[PDB]
């Protein structure tokens, strides 16, 4: 709303971080952690 | 010790003991030792919910100490500061008793009543989400029904008290924030259970006089039967409570001590328990309620009397009035004993419509039981219909605004009459005028600002936290808007001091309005008034255009901004088809012809007002639902007047059966394109032709987007709907040409000093520059930016020469090149937003497939950023230009639609940075860092190229790291990438450019 690019900031490192996804009833979704850049899409846009 | 001693002081407050020497000693002791400690510990006073019990009494005694007499103003200030600091760090949960006790003194509006309103406004400003939002605010929770009722009553009490009281500058100024805070806190759609307005009245409940009037005894067979049946049902309550009836007096038996069967039941209690029933029935018949016996007939009661069944609403309302009579009689008989002391009041000594249901339950149950006893036997008693929508707070508030509005129109008509004939100072309604001006306008302004979302929401589309507003509310809001429009139509000259407030309120009320539901099945009076509003506005615009060749001040001050915001809101909410039609269509079309007829005029007035008209007609084009231009296909459009009306109805509306004839002044859309392209090719300057740039360019930039989606280029989702030819046949080539023409104009006119409208033209073209053809880069981006960089480098060279020479002439030349840098900043800030749009739109394609033109533009903007970073003159003149023209606002707008200095880095080294970053191989990063080290040693461009040539072998190895493994894999897997980039010359060029980019970027971050 304020225009900040980053969703969050100043996050403490602590123990660490892990990818996570939660889905409701009747909802399907594909998760690509990035095992292969060939299957990884939109990587070269921002991530790379 | 502390609390007992301050109890003692609050008790000695009495005027008899107020002058006692040790009473003043206690006052000084408290105000000098105890109270400051409480203020200091107030931040820690937070929470304490567990100990709120003492906190309550402690709040009460601090308030009573502030209320104490025989106290110095300094001591009063200390106690008030303690109250304020305490309430600042206290959960709103335990503050209900304080507010309830304050309700006695809040609407008195005495001298001593000012600090209560200050505390109330601070409390409600702190707790805003606690009342409006049903969601619990933190762990404090949500407002209670009693709290919402209390704040409603307090709001209305201040409203009425301050309306009746004569104007006082101090009272008005300090009390209006309190009313604004209460209005913001109270939800618009609150529906109190006891919405009926008693309109009466410390608290002295007057009973009903019924002993003087003779009580009819024609229904004594019912009166005595019910009198004994009350005691019989009491015995039934005992047996349901599982207690038998006792014969003799006994304290262990909570049941009636002489409750005996009718065989052994003495009549001494029977002939004395009937009196309450007598009182109730006598009061019932004393009120206008005639009772008729429709029927004619007639130790535990076999027939059961209950109260859990439903009953008619009006009869239950009469029973509610009788329960109110019960409660107020109880209050009178209690306050007769309580008034002997003169200090304090019973906790339940509140009006019946004010008390909550839990304490109402006893009287309500008694009344309902008596009513059921009437109902089953069949006694017909005969002598309002308020719905929940009427019970809503917004409905009553709007009704009050309409009432004070008719009063306002009356006394402003009187003001106009007296100012026209001489000058009358002492107006008979001066208090009303000052109230309506000073407090009423800020109140509605703030209330509508904080509850704009609620009124704008529809039942189908829940827009905001609030669900929706009723259609009747949505039409009274429009009626109020049009009525204040009617007032400002003539009386703008009057109350010129308050005129800014009037126009701000008009701007606010132009929003949060569903004009769609206003027109569709809306009230005829409101619709006709609003239609007459557009008609009057159009005739006024005609009056101004004829005058250019009181209305002048009215138009410029109020009509153009407010009604321009009107079209802006219409375009935002897609009201064009619903609002602009029939007579509204005719009026806005006439406004368009009048506003375009001013092209011939070239006087100072039209030149200075031309930007305002440009904004207004841009809004006309945005909100206008028919293709005024390219009118050969206007028949296909349903919203056109020709389509809506039959030929005869067109004749009666004034249509000459020729769409082109009403406005031949504006040529066709195609012609526009030809004219603007020709002017761009000839390089016509802003001074050479102001009218086209200031007027027709808004036509293009607002016409093309709105009708592009419904045009042939964007296929309609509904094929049957799109089967008729589109009314507007614009394609992507139209917009492209328009943008090119605009840019051609920008590149042609760049040395014109004080070309202020460059920035506004950039603003209007900022939406239209997107959805652009890819070839526009090589068309008109690299050449313009290259010419700009040549100019910037020339001025930087002059600055460098002028700083290497040292003299007063050098300082004067430094000032001159500072002015030159300022005009450079103006031009570059004008050019950048369209560049930002273009690079954002085309970035993904450029990253996926490399583009040499994009790389050249990257080098160009990089060199420009190098110039800006190295030149302090550029930075300071950018600061001056930003602060002078408020271009920081425009920069933020561009940023959010993609700091003060960030316009020089987002367009050079932030958005387009990856374009230049991808040229270098992932294995050249070693050379890039080494070049950065050279820059850290401050080595020139040729010299860093030399070290790249010597240390080309210092490059990384693909085998060196797995990161480099997959990075090189991706780099060679890029489709547009080739092996020709391995040339050492290309490597050193790209490494030097990227390294300089990064070095100067980090220098900008930290010198």
């Amino acid at each position: 709303d304020s225009g900040s690019e980053t969703a969050f900031r100043e996050i403490e490192i602590g123990d660490g971080f892990l990818p996570v996804c939660s889905l409701g009833p009747g909802q399907v979704g594909h998760l690509n952690l990035g095992q292969d850049v060939s299957s990884l899409r939109f990587f070269a846009i921002c991530g790379l | 010790g502390f609390l007992p001693d301050m109890r003692a002081a609050a008790s000695l407050d009495t005027a008899t003991f107020s002058t006692t020497e040790m009473a003043l000693a206690l006052n000084r002791y408290l105000c000098l030792a105890v109270l400051p400690l409480i203020t200091k510990c107030a931040p820690l006073f937070a929470g304490t919910e567990h100990r709120a019990i003492m906190v309550d009494s402690m709040l009460h005694t601090v308030y009573r100490l502030s209320r104490g007499r025989s106290l110095t103003k300094a001591q009063r200030d200390v106690i008030e500061d303690c109250l304020m600091a305490l309430c600042r760090y206290i959960r709103p949960s335990m503050l209900q008793h304080l507010l309830r006790r304050l309700v006695f003194d809040v609407p008195i509006l005495n001298e001593f009543a000012k600090m209560p309103l200050k505390l109330l406004t601070n409390h409600y400003e702190r707790c805003w989400k606690y009342y409006c939002l049903p969601t619990g605010w933190a762990n404090f929770g949500v407002t209670s029904e009693e709290e919402l009722h209390l704040t409603r009553k307090l709001f209305w009490g201040i409203f009425d008290s301050l309306a009746h009281k004569k104007y006082d500058q101090e009272l008005y100024r300090m009390a209006m924030p309190c009313l604004c805070a209460i209005a913001g806190a109270l939800p618009p759609d609150y529906v109190d259970a006891s919405y009926s307005s008693k309109a009466e009245k410390n608290f002295d409940p007057r009973p009903v006089e019924t002993l003087n009037v003779i009580i009819p005894e024609k229904l004594d067979s019912f009166i005595n039967k019910f009198a004994e049946y009350t005691h019989e049902k009491w015995a039934f309550d005992k047996i349901q409570n599982n207690w038998s009836y006792g014969e003799n007096v006994d304290e262990e038996l909570k049941t009636h001590p002489m409750l005996r069967p009718y065989k052994t039941f003495s009549e001494k209690d029977k002939e004395i328990y009937r009196w309450p029933i007598k009182e109730s029935l006598k009061a019932m018949i004393a009120w206008e309620w005639t009772i008729e016996k429709a029927r004619e007939g007639e130790y535990n009661p076999q027939p059961p009397d209950l109260s859990g069944v439903t009953l008619s609403r009006e009869l239950q309302a009469m029973a509610e009035q009788l329960a109110e009579n019960y409660h107020n009689t109880w209050g009178r008989k209690k306050k007769q004993e309580l008034e002997a002391k003169g200090g304090g009041t019973h906790p339940l000594l509140v009006p019946y419509d004010t008390l909550t249901a839990k304490e109402k339950a006893r009287d309500r149950e008694k009344a309902q039981e008596l009513l059921k006893f009437l109902q089953m036997n069949g006694y017909a008693v005969t002598r309002l219909d308020t719905s929940s929508i009427e019970k809503r707070f917004a409905f009553g508030f709007l009704q009050q605004l309409l009432r004070w509005m008719d009063i306002s129109q009356e006394f402003i008509a009187h003001l106009e009459a007296v100012v026209s004939s001489g000058r009358v100072e002492k107006s008979p309604h001066e208090q009303e005028i000052k109230f309506f001006a000073k407090i009423l306008l800020p109140l509605i302004n703030q209330y509508f600002t904080n509850h704009c979302l609620y009124f704008l929401s529809t039942p189908a589309k829940v827009l905001g936290s609030g669900g929706h507003a009723s259609n009747k509310e949505k039409e009274m809001i429009t009626s109020l808007f049009c009525k204040l429009a009617a007032l400002v139509r003539h009386r703008v000259s009057l109350f010129g001091t308050d005129a800014p407030a009037v126009v701000n309120c008009l701007h606010i009320l132009a929003r949060s309005l569903d004009a769609r539901t206003v027109m569709k099945s809306g009230p005829e009076i409101v619709k006709a008034g609003l239609r007459s509003f557009f008609e009057s506005a159009s005739e006024d615009i005609e009056k101004m255009v004829e005058n250019l060749r009181q209305n002048l001040t009215y138009t410029t001050v109020a009509l153009l901004p407010v009604l321009t915001t009107l079209f802006q809101h219409i375009a935002q909410h897609q009201f064009g088809d619903d609002v602009i039609l029939d007579d509204v269509q005719v009026s806005c079309y006439r406004t368009l012809c009048s506003i375009y007829s001013l092209g011939t005029t070239k006087n100072t007035y039209v030149e200075k007002l031309r930007p305002a008209l440009g904004e207004c007609l841009a809004r006309l084009a945005a909100a206008m639902p028919v293709a005024f231009l390219e009118p050969q296909l206007n028949e296909y459009n349903a919203c056109s007047v020709y389509t809506t009306k039959s030929p005869r109805e067109r004749a009666i509306l004034g249509l000459p059966n020729s769409v082109e004839e009403m406005c031949p002044d504006i040529p066709v859309l195609d012609r526009l394109m030809a004219d603007i392209g020709g002017l761009a090719e000839s390089g016509a300057r802003y001074t050479e032709m102001p009218h086209v740039i200031e007027i027709t360019l808004p036509m293009l930039c607002s016409y093309l987007p709105r009708w592009w989606e419904r045009g042939p280029e964007a296929p309609p989702p509904a094929l049957p709907a799109g089967a008729p030819p589109p009314c507007t046949a614009v394609t992507s080539d139209h917009l492209n040409s328009l943008l090119g023409n605009i840019l051609r104009i920008i590149v042609n006119n760049l040395g014109i000093d004080e070309a202020t409208w460059m920035k506004r033209l950039a603003v209007f073209a900022q939406p239209i520059v997107s959805r652009a053809r890819p070839e526009l880069l090589h068309s008109h981006f690299i050449p313009t930016i290259g010419r700009l960089r040549k100019r910037a480098g020339k001025v930087v060279a002059e600055e460098e020469q002028l700083r290497l020479e040292a003299k007063a002439e050098a300082e004067e030349g430094e000032l001159l090149v500072r002015d030159e840098f300022s005009v450079l900043c103006r031009d570059l800030y004008a050019l950048y937003p369209l560049l930002i749009r273009y690079v954002d739109n085309n970035r993904a394609h450029w990253l996926t497939e490399p583009n040499a033109n994009a790389e050249e533009l990257f080098r160009m903007v990089g060199e420009i950023f190098i110039y800006w970073s190295k030149s302090h003159n550029f930075k300071r003149e950018e600061q001056n230009f930003v602060v002078q023209n408020e271009i920081n606002n425009m920069s933020f707008l561009t940023a959010d639609s993609k700091s003060v200095q960030t316009s020089l880095i987002v367009a050079t080294l932030k958005k387009m940075l990856p374009i230049g970053l991808n040229m270098c191989a992932p294995t050249d990063q070693d050379l890039i860092m080494l070049a950065k080290t050279r820059y850290a040693l401050k080595d020139t461009d040729e010299e860093v190229r030399e070290f790249l040539q010597n240390n080309l072998h210092l490059q990384g190895k693909v085998e060196g790291s797995p990161s480099l493994r997959w990075q090189m894999a991706l780099y060679r897997g890029l489709p547009g990438r080739e092996e020709d980039a391995d040339d050492p010359e290309k490597i050193v060029r790209r490494v030097q450019e990227v390294s300089a980019v990064l070095y100067h970027l980090e220098q900008t971050e930290h010198p």
